[PDB]
């Protein structure tokens, strides 16, 4: 058979994409936990992970490994519930808000110009999902990691939020492959700088990675809602960490460098003359290229999620909920009574084209 | 007064000197907020000197001429 | 007067017609009562929901029904599934009767 | 190899030492977890009093198995 | 806009389900009281490329059929069926020329925006040929109403949004016509 | 001093977004071509020796409500819903394939079945008080009353 | 197979059951969801993220976050199943039949070249239109600021 | 079947609970609204579903902040 | 007796009917990759 | 626009997160296979809160609340 065949893989094919897509997010994913110790390890004088798999390759594989066969530890045997909710809730929140990321022009599975609400949408759903953890148990030091849990996640979302509004507001646009168009002739850190700076303020709390660690803090509160965590629930809570740092990653480039838009046009148009864009070999080509820029640019930024732990002491609690109340929320406000006013003296209100 | 809180309605410029000291985080809040509403108010400059307003979108259905419908249109006939 | 009605797109929409024409007759300086009237309001509810012709359905439906009229042979073809709406069913001249693409556009 | 932060006196020393840049404990793979239920591996480092020792059995009792 | 509505595809087969929509033909033809026309078998892409010859072309067909539709006072499907053919036959004109006249400089045009998403910002160098073409042989030229001459976008010499990626058979006829024509 | 054996995670996961958008971008882009070629299976596949280089379709994305009329538009053409096609005449099967949807207007499952939301004074004179449908019953009724005049 | 039935039902058995506040919390939770999905297949795509942005991302954790400060302290299968199939009986909201049996649809014209989206008429409306019920929405939230702080603040 | 009152067997027996219900029975108006919107094709509807969503925010802010408020009056003793 | 009219008391205005009773079901022997479609003009 | 490939992406994650839980359920170890001294729920003792070893048993700020 080869006719009875061709329409099988006809009726698969987009399966074999989105297996394709969830394992694109899962190797960036995986080999993040390995980048950020391997970085911070070279940061420190250490080496990292070397050890496991030629260079260390096959350490994200151990770790995860090593949990999925540990004993878990159910507070009965059958309190299943109690320990896998919370943090499934947290993965697959970040996991459909991965939907509405494209990797080039119109490569996202949704696609739709309520995207950014769904973005923001998915992300707080996740945030109910972490507080549900601490909230099913009566151990001291996971149940301590809620209230201030719940209030900081609550703080810093009212600053990311708005600054996503801001940059909605100058391509007058809530669609992700509109805005990312929008920045052809200037990328939004060069008008934008201070929204960036706060953007990556504000991702590193929603995540809660240090400096803003007082959630899971090894000297305050060990592990926080993960002291009473092993195997299974722990590797799902830990992998929606880094879901979540490689899409925060991926938004700040997005919103600010330009998501997929190449760093010299020139450099693209050279490389893209020496294929037939008659021939499939030009759009894997291209589409290697066009997620090329954003993953260099997401790199930099999931190095920077690295590098600002390597490099600064924790923030204390009461002084972290009042710096995106009494610094960063009057700014953010500021700024989206500023933006209209310039756009509107120069003539220049935004319209999607 | 060498360290005295300044009385706004007697010293208005030492006033805003000890807000931009003391609470940056609130005078250059404000600064920055009230940068955009003046610029607002000096869009009638900058027509006189930059450049006119754009032609308004034809965003209002399809334009229909304002006349009676023709009489003597042929062509294209059954 | 407040605009009621508008449509998705900032016009009016399907039924804002028929409310105008209640709000011209009511609004109006040339009549004693509100009876001339009564029908354009019919309209503006039938307008909407269609309640009326939905009934004229029920019968031609029951009325069929009590004659044994074969449906099908009455009734107007219909596809369940968008996928199966193949060029052998929109009429084409070569079409296959193999599924079409709904997945992206 | 997780290992759990048992470390009770100048026997600790040595331990963090191993975690120090010249040994890098980490490019083995080993890092030191602060809960048993994140931990597979208990190092007593250090003396164990007659005051500790009810602790220290409870809590090797909290680590899931498989555990040394 | 992708909004859900009653009237056209929704987003997705789970829309479907909970609706039961059911798609449904008419296999009734028009009664022949109505003479018959020729519908446009053009599909989206070669009708956004010829749209401002089909407005220049058609122009005062499509000002009196919109008349009609104006005067008509609600009976406007009913009341326009005549004037609503000549319409249709005037684009049918130009869809046919453009075949008969700039065959190659036509299809050039709309493949490109077959490959950039529909949008004449990304075709402009293709879409330069095609209007050159088409004034020699036809006389149409493009013009949108409202602005200056000097103003309009398609004539931008450098425009502030250009194309990420270029259209290869674009570039070769650009740089062609730049030795056959600009001699 | 650049550590080589630090950046081979990052060119990892460079691989790792190459791999998802090199598929995304081709697999989409050929398979939105294949459709657009014709209306059955033994014109999708097979290139006939007289065709000419192949143009693929790139996908199309931030569409309107024009676009899900044009959508079905084409499908009514060509078979594809991007299908490709500048023929000046369309198909005598193009004025007999119009395709209307059909859907009911019924309230949402949630507003009729919580054991909650669907507890509240209009909505059970709705369910229980037959005021308000025999009151419109009449209007139906004087319908086919009226056929006689 | 209407599987939105099965989530209520699974949503009724457990609101009659509930004791604690954990699981009454739950119930909230398992209401909007189906809200949620239900609007974003079928009607309204715009309000289903509407919804999850403001009731969710808002309203929801606020809950959960004063159940911890509160307090966290402390029937029958056949009456249960009994309650639920007689609730179950009778799903009918509305008893115009024609209305629930006889489907509609829509002609599409095209008249509107500029389409834009539901939220770029509403904001046209809302900024315009009923500036009043904008306005006086700012008005109610700022009541809420000073009210809330009078209400709790201890000093 | 709720002509019997069963939805009183279904709220809880705490303050909270009753605050649930009252949302959940809120949500119900909301949800009608925008089923009548859509399918009228009227967006005047739509703003009075967001209003809505807006004004029963606000009523569950000013509802706990009561009830918090109710809470620590009885624990408050603070004489350590 | 019955008349063929529209549900609409006014004449001058064109209101299309919405509504339509349904007939064959064509997608209904249908199986997976492959519509087993009925005989849309007529019967089978 | 088409969401049906929107669609099977919320399938396949629904159904990775019971690969996810029931993954850890079939490749552990038995009881009896590693030390047989119990199952999670009659080994109270490792089926309990953490509290660094020492056995023992929210008035929170109403600043906090007030955030
Ligand atoms: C970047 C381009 C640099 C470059 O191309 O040449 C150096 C670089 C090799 O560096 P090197 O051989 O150590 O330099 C010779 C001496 O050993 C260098 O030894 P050194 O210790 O004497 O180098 C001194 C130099 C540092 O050495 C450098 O030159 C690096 C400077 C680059 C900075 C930005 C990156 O100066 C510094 O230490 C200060 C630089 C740091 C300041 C802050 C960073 C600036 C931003 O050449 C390469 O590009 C090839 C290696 C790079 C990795 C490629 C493979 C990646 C892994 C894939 C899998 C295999
Ligand atoms: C899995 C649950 C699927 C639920 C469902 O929607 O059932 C319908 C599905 C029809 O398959 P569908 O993907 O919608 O059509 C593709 C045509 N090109 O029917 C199916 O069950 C198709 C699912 C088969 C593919 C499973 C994954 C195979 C590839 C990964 C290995
Ligand atoms: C991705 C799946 C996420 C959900 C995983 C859990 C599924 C289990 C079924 C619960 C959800 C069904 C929805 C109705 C809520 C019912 C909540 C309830 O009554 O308690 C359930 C749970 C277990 O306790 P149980 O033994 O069932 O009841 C007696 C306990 N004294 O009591 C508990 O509180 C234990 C911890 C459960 C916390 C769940 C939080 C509420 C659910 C929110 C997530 C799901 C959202 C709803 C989606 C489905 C909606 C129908
Ligand atoms: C990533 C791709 C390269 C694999 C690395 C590797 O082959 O890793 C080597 C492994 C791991 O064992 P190790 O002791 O960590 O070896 C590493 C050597 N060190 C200590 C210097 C770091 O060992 C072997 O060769 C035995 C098994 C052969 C490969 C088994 C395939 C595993 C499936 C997933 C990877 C394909
Ligand atoms: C930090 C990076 C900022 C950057 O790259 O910008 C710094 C500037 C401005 O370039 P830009 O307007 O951001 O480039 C966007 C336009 N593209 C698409 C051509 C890249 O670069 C230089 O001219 C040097
Ligand atoms: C560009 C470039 O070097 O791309 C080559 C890529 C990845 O580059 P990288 O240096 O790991 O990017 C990471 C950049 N940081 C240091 C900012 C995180 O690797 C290969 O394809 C081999
Ligand atoms: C023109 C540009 C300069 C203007 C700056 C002047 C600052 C005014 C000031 O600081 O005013 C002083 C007063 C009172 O200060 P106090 O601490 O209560 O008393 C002073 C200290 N004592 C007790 C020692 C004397 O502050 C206020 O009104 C506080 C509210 C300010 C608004 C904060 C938010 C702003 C948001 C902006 C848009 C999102
Ligand atoms: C993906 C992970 C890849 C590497 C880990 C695989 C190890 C698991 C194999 C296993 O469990 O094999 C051993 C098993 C049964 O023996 P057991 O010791 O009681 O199994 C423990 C797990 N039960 C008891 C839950 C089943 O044999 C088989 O069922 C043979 C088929």
């Amino acid at each position: 058979m080869l006719n009875n065949l061709f329409d099988f893989i006809e009726y698969i094919e987009y399966w074999l994409i989105i297996v394709a897509f969830v394992a694109s997010v899962l190797i960036v994913v995986a080999y993040l936990t390995v980048a950020e110790r391997k970085t911070m390890g070279y940061m420190q004088r250490r080496l990292g992970p070397n050890a496991v798999g030629y260079y260390g390759v096959l350490m994200a594989v151990a770790d995860a490994l090593k949990l999925l066969s540990k004993e878990i530890v159910l507070p009965h045997n059958g309190d299943i519930i109690y320990v896998m909710s919370g943090p499934l809730i947290s993965l697959f929140s970040v996991l459909l808000s991965w939907a509405v990321i494209p990797f080039g022009p119109g490569l996202s599975l949704l696609d739709s110009e309520y995207s950014i609400i769904y973005l923001l949408a998915s992300g707080s759903i996740g945030v109910f999902g972490t507080v549900i953890v601490g909230w099913m148990s009566n151990s001291k030091y996971t149940v301590l990691a809620t209230v201030r849990t719940t209030a900081q996640l609550i703080s810093y979302e009212l600053v990311l939020t708005t600054v996503v509004f801001i940059i909605a507001l100058i391509v007058s646009s809530l669609n992700i492959n509109v805005i990312i168009e929008s920045q052809y002739n200037i990328w939004y850190i060069i008008p934008f700088f201070p929204l960036c700076l706060i953007f990556f303020i504000s991702a590193l709390a929603e995540t809660a990675r240090p400096p803003f660690d007082n959630v899971e803090a090894e000297s305050e509160l060990v592990s926080g809602h993960m002291t009473e965590l092993s195997a299974s629930p722990f590797v799902i809570f830990f992998l929606s960490e880094y879901c979540s740092m490689v899409l925060m990653s991926t938004l700040t480039a997005i919103f600010f460098f330009g998501g997929y838009l190449p760093f010299s046009n020139t450099i693209h148009h050279l490389i893209l003359n020496l294929f037939d864009q008659h021939s499939i070999y030009y759009f894997i080509i291209e589409g290697i290229l066009l997620s090329g820029y954003l993953a260099i640019k997401a790199n930099f930024f999931m190095f920077s999620f690295v590098w600002i732990r390597a490099a600064a002491p924790r923030l204390r609690y009461d002084l972290l909920i009042l710096f995106c109340w009494y610094v960063l929320l009057p700014i953010v406000f500021a700024i989206v009574v500023f933006a209209p006013g310039i756009l509107y003296c120069f003539d220049a209100l935004p319209v999607i084209i | 007064a060498i360290g005295d809180y300044p009385v706004y309605y007697k010293q208005p410029i030492r006033w805003l000197s000890y807000h931009a000291h003391t609470r940056p985080h609130v005078f250059y809040a404000i600064a920055v907020a009230a940068l955009g509403p003046v610029f607002m108010m000096a869009t009638p400059l900058r027509r006189k000197f930059l450049y006119d307003d754009h032609e308004p979108l034809p965003a209002n259905g399809y334009p229909l001429p304002n006349r009676s419908r023709d009489k003597t249109l042929t062509g294209y006939d059954d | 007067a407040p605009l009621q009605q508008v449509g998705r797109h900032g016009g009016p929409n399907k039924c804002f017609g028929e409310f105008q024409r209640v709000v011209e007759c009511m609004t109006n300086a040339k009549h004693d009562s509100y009876e001339p009237c009564n029908n354009l309001k019919n309209d503006y509810l039938e307008c909407r929901k269609h309640k009326v012709e939905r009934y004229k359905a029920f019968l031609m439906q029951k009325h069929a029904e009590e004659l044994g009229k074969d449906p099908e042979e009455i009734g107007a073809p219909f596809v369940r599934k968008r996928r199966f709406l193949t060029s052998k069913t929109l009429g084409l001249v070569d079409g296959d009767d193999y599924e079409i693409g709904v997945e992206k556009i | 190899f997780w290992p759990m932060t048992f470390g009770l006196a100048c026997c600790a020393v040595e331990m963090m030492h191993v975690s120090a840049p010249r040994y890098d404990q980490d490019r083995l793979g080993i890092i030191f977890r602060a809960s048993p239920r994140q931990s597979d591996i208990m190092i007593v480092a250090g003396t164990v009093t007659n005051k500790m020792a009810p602790a220290l059995r409870q809590v090797y009792d909290q680590m899931p198995y498989p555990r040394w | 806009s992708s909004t859900h509505t009653n009237d056209s595809l929704n987003s997705s087969n789970y829309v479907d389900k909970l609706k039961d929509t059911h798609f449904v033909f008419e296999n009734d033809k028009l009664p022949s009281e109505i003479p018959d026309v020729e519908e446009v078998g053009a599909t989206t892409a070669p009708l956004l490329s010829a749209a401002y010859f089909i407005g220049a072309k058609c122009q005062d067909y499509n000002d009196d059929f919109m008349l009609c539709q104006k005067e008509a006072k609600g009976n406007g499907p009913i009341d326009c069926l005549k004037e609503g053919r000549r319409v249709t036959r005037c684009a049918s004109g130009v869809l046919k020329d453009l075949n008969t006249h700039c065959s190659d400089e036509f299809r050039l045009h709309w493949q490109c925006l077959s490959f950039s998403n529909l949008e004449y910002k990304n075709c402009r160098k293709a879409e330069s040929l095609l209007n050159k073409c088409v004034f020699e042989k036809m006389n149409l030229v493009k013009k949108i109403p409202g602005i200056p001459e000097d103003r309009q976008i398609h004539l931008k010499q450098n425009p502030v949004l250009k194309p990420v990626a270029l259209h290869q058979d674009s570039e070769v006829a650009f740089k062609k016509a730049q030795n056959e024509n600009s001699i | 001093m650049i550590p080589f054996e630090a950046l081979i995670p990052y060119a990892i996961m460079f691989a790792g977004f190459c791999l998802g958008g090199g598929v995304m971008n081709s697999a989409i882009t050929a398979d939105i071509t294949k459709r657009a070629r014709g209306p059955n299976q033994e014109i999708k596949r097979n290139v006939g020796e007289d065709e000419g280089p192949r143009n693929y379709t790139k996908p199309r994305y931030n569409t309107d409500q024009w676009d899900k009329y044009f959508a079905v538009r084409d499908l009514r053409l060509t078979g594809s819903l991007r299908g490709q096609s500048d023929n000046a005449v369309a198909e005598e099967s193009f004025k007999t394939n119009s395709i209307q949807p059909y859907s009911n207007t019924r309230r949402p499952w949630v507003l009729r079945r919580h054991i909650i939301m669907k507890n509240s004074p209009t909505k059970w004179a709705r369910k229980y008080s037959s005021r308000r449908d025999e009151r419109e019953q009449e209007i139906k009724d004087d319908y086919i009353r009226g056929m006689g005049e | 197979m209407n599987l939105e039935i099965l989530d209520l039902s699974i949503l009724g058995f457990y609101s009659l059951i509930s004791s604690n506040s954990f699981e009454s919390i739950a119930i909230l939770v398992a209401t909007i969801m189906p809200v949620i999905t239900e609007l974003w297949y079928n009607y309204s795509q715009l309000f289903a993220l509407l919804y999850t942005l403001i009731y969710v991302g808002a309203v929801v954790i606020l809950f959960v976050f004063i159940l911890s400060v509160i307090n966290e302290k402390e029937s029958g299968l056949f009456i249960l199943i009994l309650v639920l199939l007689l609730d179950d009986l009778d799903d009918n909201e509305s008893n115009d039949n024609d209305y629930n049996n006889v489907y509609i649809t829509d002609y599409a014209d095209w008249f509107n070249n500029y389409n834009e989206s539901d939220l770029s008429v509403i904001g046209n409306l809302l900024f315009t239109e009923y500036a009043l019920l904008l306005l006086i929405i700012s008005f109610i939230l700022l009541m809420s600021i000073i009210g809330l702080i009078l209400i709790v603040k201890k000093d | 079947m709720d002509l019997i009152l069963l939805m009183l067997v279904a709220v809880g027996l705490n303050i909270i609970d009753i605050y649930i219900m009252i949302e959940i029975l809120i949500m119900g108006c909301t949800v009608n609204t925008i089923y009548s919107a859509s399918l009228d094709n009227d967006m005047i509807g739509l703003i009075y579903s967001l209003i809505q969503i807006i004004i029963a925010g606000v009523e569950s802010a000013i509802g706990l902040s009561i009830l918090v408020n109710y809470n620590r009056i009885r624990n408050s003793e603070e004489i350590e | 007796w019955w008349e063929v009219k529209s549900t609409y008391s006014n004449k001058d205005i064109f209101h299309p009917p919405q509504t339509v009773l349904f007939g064959k079901h064509i997608d209904r022997d249908s199986g997976l990759m492959y519509a087993n479609s009925r005989n849309r003009f007529g019967p089978d | 626009m088409l969401q049906d490939l929107f669609n099977n992406y919320v399938i396949l994650v629904g159904i990775l997160g019971l690969i996810f839980l029931g993954v850890n359920y079939f490749i552990v170890e038995s009881p009896r296979m590693d030390e047989n001294n119990g199952n999670i729920s009659d080994y109270i003792e490792k089926s309990g809160p953490f509290e660094c070893g020492f056995s023992s048993f929210n008035p929170i700020p109403i600043a906090f609340i007030l955030v």
